[PDB]
RNA sequence: UAGCUAGUAGGUGGGGUAACGGCUCACCUAGGCGACGAUCCCUAGCUGGUCUGAGAGGAUGACCAGCCACACUGGAACUGA
RNA sequence: CCCGCAGAAGAAGCACCGGCUAACUCCGUGCCAGCAGCCGCGGUAAUACGGAGGGUGCAAGCGUUAAUCGGAAUUACUGGGCGUAAAGCGCACGCAGGCGGUUUGUUAAGUCAGAUGUGAAAUCCCCGGGCUCAACCUGGGAACUGCAUCUGAUACUGGCAA
């Protein structure tokens, strides 16, 4: 069992490379409303299976690029 | 520190009777006990909600002998004890050496009571305390030490003690010169002329 | 109102300026006299009340009253001044502190002698 | 055995043809201690006749508060023209805490520990009219489990 | 449009009370019949009844003293622009323990006494004086 | 290196050291791994003074962790009165 | 202050580091960030804590302790774990 | 720290007293001199300006100034408002965003429960201990409202399916 988040592929432009909203219910410190907040990562993925829109497993590595220390594990619900 | 300045004043002013001397001769044979002090001591001015809230903590802090500053520490660790708040207050005032001496009869005054502490003739559990706040703990043994055993105005206050009436949570022996504290002195024990809720207030304003 | 608008745009606090900018967060300060003479005060009372400009040491240049009966002050005199308006004089929003550097205290005060730099009498 | 306190004393005018003719409004609490608190207020031309009017005035209609060893036995809100109100039900030896109006009323009324709070308007006429109102509305355990139907032991 | 049924069944209970009404009728839900459920158990209201069975309807039979509502106050405390959540150390007591707190936890919706003796928090749906 | 050494702590002229295991580059009252202990010097009678943990300090030891002469002392001082 | 960014964003290969990496270079791709506030401007060492407050909060970061930065000003490396 | 010597012997001041706010009279002065945090006071009987007597409050300190929070529910999350007191866009359409009638299934993200790791020490709080007491020092606990992981619950909210 390894720590790992899913997220929606917002974009997958730049080759070996998606990145990867990770969206999270947190609630607001003082009002105490519940807010969505968004995470965008960028992410490792060889073959560049991934298309826009799809939703993806991913896990911490370590940094590949300047910006992307993040490697996808698995693709789920990745319909068009 | 210590009020140096005529104590009949302070009981005119307050209106009750301090016990602020021996009480060998009448407080109203001694002073006009009914009038105020002052020029204007016969006028009579009504007294609002601060002015009687003050005028009570003043009553009590004249009585014992106790500063604002020492006055309020007390206040405070009164409230931080669990408990009544009012209760603990006047329990605390009660533990100083000083009041304990004189209820035991050692001192005519507690001015008097308080000369004999700080001049190092109180010995508790066999210790000089030279302190007049030295909290007093329950089961303490408090005994006037051999320097001070031949002094005629200890006996003098001793037979004034016996005057007035006997605390029901000391045990004293006049013979031997001591005095277990048996316990911490309750609500009803204490004088029910003073008002708690007062004092209470105006600190938590 | 609404927690949404709120967080959206939190409530942003009321920030009170001081109305004495002179002394800069400071108890006292230091100026020269610059000139002194009397002004009469606003509209429902009457007197010649006696104010002094002084070059403080931070550039400023401000108004100053002086408090008690006579002052030995004059031109090119080093003072120390405090906070607090005399309210009836329009612009004047510090004191004077008597009993000061090269300033004389209050004569023949027998009260209030710590607030007129008066010393205690024999 | 009514204990009883004049809170405030107020002069006013009516400006008639002739000029100016003063008057006194005075606003008195009584209450038994026991737990009945009744306010009153009187107008004259001399504050004693006021006084003597509000005083009979509070003597009469007086109301019966649910009182818990001295205290309230909740928290409890009351409103009024401008006197936003909070009473809450403090331990014993705490001692009133309450700002003025709200003093002398609870006073009266004989509850000796609270923490109170005068939100809004402290206009001293409508604060005690709040004050007992809020007073008046509170039940005891004994009035939840008549009304619910239960008994004092499933209510706790 | 309608965004909470909770508080308009609330609203309904508080508006009937108001005008003496003997019941009052909306229309059902499960949520709602499990919070009437629990407001006839602690007596706040005489007796429900869901009836229909395409858009069945709940009545809530209102219940009287000595000429007064016998629910005070119903105050709904979560609602969908603020949701409220408690832990089981923290469900409050309403006006000093005398009055109830319905929660809805995991075992169900109950009031906050029930709760606290079970161990667990919920939502707090809302307050019944 | 680790080791083990007294911390000053109290009032003036009343000391009293706290036995803690630290870095031996950390100032004497600053950044330490583990307090272990305890030692009082002006204490009075009807009172222990001294208290160690002696597994956590034989732990320690076996890791390599230095002793300092005064908490060596100590330790001797423990064992002979236990 | 509404647009900012060309080593900039990613890839392949060499080089470099104790270590991963545009850390550096050559080539290839045309990306990357930003209204959930990028960029720019003003102010500011951060925290455990301190003061106040019923609480929530507000103000604050002296002394003690942890971390970071600096050593006349601006650069640079050498020695060395 | 203890013992001895002598002798009340060497040791009290500051602010305030019109209301807010505990504490009043006389004399001097006459919209002058002056006071003042606010309201105000002073033009010939000033409890508000100066002096005196008396008193009140603190006390080896007492006042003034500066600064922060409180009172201030006067930035309102707890905890405000918008017909006339400040406040509903001149009116509509509508993207992002916020919110979502009812039933069943499923998931377990939010939510809740338990456990584990951590949340330095000091500080705060509780029960004690040592300085003659206190400040101060100190033992043990509690707390550090948090974060992460694992195991459960499925009422509500969310996702998916009908
Ligand atoms: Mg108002
Ligand atoms: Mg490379
Ligand atoms: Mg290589
Ligand atoms: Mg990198
Ligand atoms: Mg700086
Ligand atoms: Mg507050
Ligand atoms: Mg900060
Ligand atoms: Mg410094
Ligand atoms: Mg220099
Ligand atoms: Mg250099
Ligand atoms: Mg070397
Ligand atoms: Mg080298
Ligand atoms: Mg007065
Ligand atoms: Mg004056
Ligand atoms: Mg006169
Ligand atoms: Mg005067
Ligand atoms: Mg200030
Ligand atoms: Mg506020
Ligand atoms: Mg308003
Ligand atoms: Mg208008
Ligand atoms: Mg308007
Ligand atoms: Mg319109
Ligand atoms: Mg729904
Ligand atoms: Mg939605
Ligand atoms: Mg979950
Ligand atoms: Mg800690
Ligand atoms: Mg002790
Ligand atoms: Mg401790
Ligand atoms: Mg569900
Ligand atoms: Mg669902």
């Amino acid at each position: 069992k390894i720590r790992t988040l899913q997220g929606r592929v917002v974009s997958d432009k730049m080759e070996k490379s998606i990145v990867v909203a990770i969206e999270r219910f947190v609630k607001h410190p003082i009002y105490g409303k519940f807010i969505k907040r968004t995470t965008k990562l960028h992410v490792h993925d060889e073959n560049n299976e991934c298309g826009i829109g799809d939703v993806v497993e991913i896990r911490e590595c370590r940094p590949l690029s300047k910006t992307k220390s993040w490697t996808l594990v698995r693709v789920v619900e990745k319909a068009v | 520190a210590r009020y140096l300045g005529p104590k009949l004043k302070l009981s005119r002013r307050e209106g009750t009777d301090l016990f602020l001397k021996s009480g060998v001769r009448a407080i109203d044979t001694k002073c006009k006990i009914e009038q105020a002090p002052g020029q204007h001591g016969a006028r009579k001015p009504r007294l609002s909600d601060y002015g009687v809230q003050l005028r009570e903590k003043q009553k009590v802090r004249r009585i014992y002998g106790v500063l604002e500053r020492q006055f309020r520490n007390y206040y405070k660790e009164a409230a931080r004890l669990k408990g009544n708040t009012g209760e603990n207050l006047l329990a605390l005032l009660e533990g100083r050496l000083d009041n304990v001496v004189y209820r035991m009869g050692f001192g005519a005054t507690r001015a008097e009571a308080r000369q004999l502490v700080s001049h190092k003739a109180i010995m508790v559990n066999g210790r000089v305390v030279n302190i007049a706040s030295y909290q007093v703990s329950p089961n303490d043994v408090v005994s006037i030490r051999e320097k001070a055993k031949k002094q005629s105005r200890v006996k003098a206050a001793l037979e004034l003690a016996e005057q007035r009436e006997k605390p029901t949570w000391l045990e004293v022996d006049a013979g031997k010169m001591e005095g277990t504290f048996k316990r911490k002195p309750e609500r009803s024990d204490l004088s029910a002329d003073i008002n708690e809720h007062l004092i209470v207030e105006l600190y938590s304003k | 109102a609404t927690v949404n608008q709120l967080v959206r745009k939190p409530r942003a606090r009321k920030v009170a300026k001081s109305n004495v900018p002179a002394l800069e967060a400071c108890p006292q300060k230091r100026g020269v006299c610059t000139r002194v003479y009397t002004t009469t005060p606003k509209k429902p009372n009457s007197a010649l009340r006696k104010v002094c400009r002084v070059r403080l040491t931070n550039g400023f240049e401000v108004t100053s009253y002086i408090g008690g009966e006579g002052h030995n002050l004059q031109e090119h005199s080093v003072i120390l001044i405090r906070g607090g308006r005399v309210k009836d004089l329009p612009g004047v929003r510090y004191h004077t502190v008597r009993g000061a550097l090269d300033c004389s205290g209050v004569k023949d005060r027998k009260q209030a002698r710590s607030k007129y730099g008066v010393k205690r009498p024999k | 055995e009514l204990q009883e306190k004049l809170i405030a004393v107020n002069r006013v005018s009516k400006t008639v043809k002739g000029g100016r003719i003063f008057s006194f409004t005075a606003l008195t609490v009584v209450g038994d201690g026991n737990g009945r608190v009744g306010f009153g207020y009187g107008k004259a031309r001399e504050v004693p006749a006021a006084i003597q009017k509000a005083m009979e005035k509070a003597r009469r209609n007086m109301i019966n508060v649910a009182l818990n060893n001295g205290t309230l036995q909740h928290p409890v809100k009351g409103v009024h023209t401008g006197s936003r109100v909070f009473m809450q039900p403090a331990s014993e030896g705490t001692g009133i805490i309450a700002g003025g109006a709200m003093r002398a009323v609870l006073e009266v009324a004989g509850v000796h520990n609270v923490l109170a709070k005068a939100y809004g308007s402290t206009n001293p006429i409508n604060v005690v009219r709040a004050t007992i109102d809020g007073l008046e509305n509170m039940n005891s355990p004994e009035m939840v489990a008549a009304k619910r139907g239960k008994s004092v032991e499933e209510i706790l | 449009s309608m965004q909470d049924p909770i508080a308009d069944m609330l609203t309904r209970i508080r508006n009937g009370q108001a005008a003496n009404k003997a019941a009052v009728t909306m229309p059902s839900s499960k949520l709602k019949v499990a919070i009437a459920n629990v407001l006839k158990e602690e007596g706040f209201i005489e007796d429900f009844k869901v009836e229909g069975d395409t858009k069945p309807e709940l009545e809530l039979t209102l219940k009287y003293f000595q000429g007064k509502a016998v629910v005070e106050s119903i105050q709904r405390v979560s609602r969908p622009g603020l949701r409220i959540y408690k832990r089981k150390d923290e469900l409050p007591k309403v006006m000093a323990g005398l009055g109830i707190a319905v929660v809805s936890t995991s075992k169900g919706v109950m009031t906050d006494r029930a709760a606290r003796q079970a161990g667990l928090g919920g939502e707090i749906i809302c307050y019944v004086a | 290196m680790v080791t083990i050494r007294l911390a000053r702590h109290g009032a003036k002229k009343r000391p009293f050291y706290q036995v803690v295991v630290a870095d031996s580059r950390n100032a004497r009252n600053g950044r330490f791994i583990e307090r272990v202990g305890f030692f009082n010097p002006i204490a009075s009678e009807k009172e222990e003074g001294t208290r160690l943990d002696l597994d956590r300090i034989a732990h320690w030891v076996g890791q390599g962790a230095t002793i300092s002469d005064r908490v060596a002392a100590l330790i001797k001082e423990v064992n002979k009165a236990a």
